[PDB]
RNA sequence: GGGGCUCAAACCACACACCGAAGCUGCGGGUGUCACGGUGACGCGGUAGAGGAGCGUUCUGUAAGCCUGUGAAGGUG
RNA sequence: AGGGGAGUGAAAUAGAACCUGAAACCGUAUGCGUACAAGCAGUGGGAGCCUACUUGUUAGGUGACUGCGUACCUUUUGUAU
């Protein structure tokens, strides 16, 4: 089966990300939604919904049941990232970069 | 036609015990290091473990020539300022006579992991009985 | 202070080797069928088995 | 006529960075380390042609000695007993016949014993 | 059943049906060729040392097919000295089959 | 250099053997010069530097040719 | 916001930041190695394991253990410096 949801330029950083998307690598998705419903961080709640998007791409688009789901393959890659500048003390000027990543899941019911 | 190897799996180490009642300890431990190591063996390939087991039962019977008993020295650094310890070869004798043996056997071995694994085939004992009867020792001169 | 040398991307991946994160101890009440945090009052509002709140 | 030399630089890095396949880090992925990895492992590779050939004697000449003693006979003996009679087999061929014909290496030993050297 | 010849300046330990590689040889494909300079020859528990050799012995065996080994590269560099070299080098062989020992 | 070494594994004499280099020999290849008409003999470490011979890139002629949607250039094995 | 289908198209991994899309750099998956071991990280020797198939004098991937081994350029009488 092994359907996927992806969400483009979500506006944290990838090494960010990261940290949640390996706690739910592998996961039931019955038991994934209960540990980023409870999570403190914000990458959770942002991973929540693409995480709960691609089970409804399961059930309406393939016929599948959110029991018989698991979280088979889920990364984070790198995005483009906005450029800007931060005034620094005795006339010296930083660059900040305000990154940003791609986010997949996968589910699969076999 | 390459030269033959020696394959770890397939090495044939066998047991033999050996008695310091009265011998140069300089001149006995080049006999020990050359079984350890496989030198007598055509089987000798420089990096596999082909040795034999060697115990030895009169440790602190061992014996020097010369003065040696008094005037030789084994010194260590505890890793502290001013932490350099010595200890001649009466009083190491009397303490740990196991260590003498060991510490003369183990400076004449490559100093790598495969020569550790040699020295890990050494057997001293400090009376005239030793535990590994199961293995069925052998008698070695010299 | 500064680095004479810049790491290697093994250098600075075994300090991260640490940073992990810990799941929480969640509980269901067996009176709904409500997931919460372990001690805590569910979102509903209940608690060992009680109407505390009631939103 | 203005020259370009995008393509050619590309497909003379992708050479190099191609030998430097299986280096750790940088000597394998960035063409300023990898060009002298790959220049100091040819040089390795010519030193160490030569000394194959002196590694491999020194291995069949110490299984001759430890051949030669269990027949009661040292190395300089045997070779020099071998010269007296008249064998000149090589001493890869003498190590072989140590480990593996043990009863040809046994008469070769005895032949070279009864020269009296 | 085997035997020790010489040729190529070096020395081989052969048995019979074998195939190895010799240096070239001035021979065509599939003629046959013999060596008469055997040294030892042993047949089951019975040796022949061959003082200088062994006579009367001889090895025959076949050619098979000549070609070059893989290629070895030489690179001559001297450090902050402005030299560098290099070169290739692929050596000849000939394949050879041992048919029969006779000793 | 270390282990360790005392009728030595030290020193002084003599003797025979062996190890030991990219030195020499063996086998197989490549090149420079000279001589003879492919063979001989005698070379082939090298910075500054002198001399000789080549590879590849873009454009012009050959080309109103030849190749190419049954797949060009480019990219990646 | 962003996606999953469906449709247009010869081709949407040609979808508007849209021809091709390399390198640095960042990830996921598989195979092998790595927690008693000292140093320009290679090279010579070399077991074991995995894959493919011509079922072992073969090909490909790893490299336990071991001999040797102090980057490159410039400037200098002379540099691992
Ligand atoms: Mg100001
Ligand atoms: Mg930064
Ligand atoms: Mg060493
Ligand atoms: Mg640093
Ligand atoms: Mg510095
Ligand atoms: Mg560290
Ligand atoms: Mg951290
Ligand atoms: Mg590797
Ligand atoms: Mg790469
Ligand atoms: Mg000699
Ligand atoms: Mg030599
Ligand atoms: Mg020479
Ligand atoms: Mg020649
Ligand atoms: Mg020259
Ligand atoms: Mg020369
Ligand atoms: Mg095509
Ligand atoms: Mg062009
Ligand atoms: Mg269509
Ligand atoms: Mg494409
Ligand atoms: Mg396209
Ligand atoms: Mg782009
Ligand atoms: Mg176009
Ligand atoms: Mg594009
Ligand atoms: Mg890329
Ligand atoms: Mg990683
Ligand atoms: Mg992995
Ligand atoms: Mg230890
Ligand atoms: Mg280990
Ligand atoms: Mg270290
Ligand atoms: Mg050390
Ligand atoms: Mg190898
Ligand atoms: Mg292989
Ligand atoms: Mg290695
Ligand atoms: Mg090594
Ligand atoms: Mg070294
Ligand atoms: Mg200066
Ligand atoms: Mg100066
Ligand atoms: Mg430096
Ligand atoms: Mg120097
Ligand atoms: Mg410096």
């Amino acid at each position: 089966m092994e359907v996927a949801a992806k969400l483009s330029g979500a506006r944290i950083s990838a090494q960010k990300a990261r940290l949640v998307a390996d706690q739910i690598r592998g996961k039931k998705v019955g038991e994934a939604l209960n540990l980023l419903a409870f999570s403190s961080k914000k990458a959770a709640e942002i991973m929540k919904k693409v995480l709960e998007s691609a089970v409804a791409n399961a059930e309406h688009n393939e016929g599948a049941d959110v029991d018989d789901l698991k979280v088979s393959t889920v990364f984070v890659n790198e995005g483009r990232s906005l450029k800007r500048i931060m005034p620094r003390a005795k006339g010296r000027a930083d660059r900040i970069v305000k990154r940003s990543c791609h986010i997949t899941v996968k589910v699969a019911d076999k | 036609m390459k030269t033959y190897t020696a394959k770890p799996e397939t090495v044939q180490r066998d047991w033999f015990v050996v008695d310091a009642a009265g011998q140069t300890l300089g001149r006995l431990a080049t006999e020990i290091a050359r079984r350890l190591r496989g030198k007598h063996k055509p089987e000798y390939t420089p990096h596999v473990d082909t040795g034999d087991y060697i115990v030895v039962i009169n440790a602190e019977q061992v014996r020097v020539t010369g003065a040696k008993t008094t005037d030789k020295m084994y010194y260590h650094h505890s890793g502290f300022p001013g932490g350099i310890k010595s200890i001649n070869f009466e009083k190491l004798i009397a303490k740990a006579p196991e260590r003498v043996i060991e510490t003369a056997v183990k400076g004449m071995l490559p100093k790598n992991p495969l020569g550790r694994d040699m020295y890990r085939k050494l057997k001293v004992y400090k009376g005239a009985s030793h535990p590994h009867t199961a293995q069925q020792p052998q008698e070695l001169k010299i | 202070a500064v680095q004479q040398n810049k790491k290697s991307r093994s250098a600075r991946d075994m300090r991260r080797s640490h940073d992990a994160l810990e799941s929480n101890a969640l509980s269901v009440e067996k009176s709904t069928g409500e997931v919460h945090l372990r001690h805590h009052v569910s979102p509903d509002g209940f608690y060992r088995g009680r109407k505390v709140v009631d939103k | 006529a203005r020259v370009k030399r995008g393509v050619i630089a590309r497909r003379r890095h992708k050479k190099i960075l191609k030998l430097a396949k299986g280096y750790y880090g940088a000597r394998s992925r960035v063409f300023r380390v990898a060009k002298q990895a790959v220049i100091k492992a040819g040089q390795y590779a010519y030193r160490d042609r030569r000394q194959r050939k002196r590694q491999f004697r020194a291995l069949w000449i110490a299984r001759i000695n430890a051949g030669a003693r269990q027949n009661g006979l040292s190395y300089s003996r045997l070779i020099a007993g071998l010269k007296k009679a008249a064998i000149e087999i090589d001493r890869k061929v003498l190590a072989d016949l140590a480990v593996n014909e043990k009863a040809a290496f046994t008469a070769i030993v005895e032949k070279a014993k009864a020269s009296l050297a | 059943m085997y035997a020790v010849i010489v040729t190529g300046g070096k020395q081989h330990k052969v048995t019979e049906g074998e195939f190895l590689k010799v240096e070239k040889l001035d021979v065509a494909t599939g003629e046959a060729i013999d060596f008469d300079r055997v040294l030892l020859v042993a047949n089951g528990e019975d040796v022949k040392i061959g003082l200088p050799v062994v006579e009367g012995a001889k090895v025959t065996a076949e050619v098979v097919s000549h070609g070059r080994h893989d290629k070895v590269r030489i690179i001559k560099f001297r450090r902050r000295k402005h030299h560098m070299k290099r070169q290739g080098h692929r050596q000849w062989f000939t394949e050879i089959k041992i048919t029969g020992i006779q000793a």
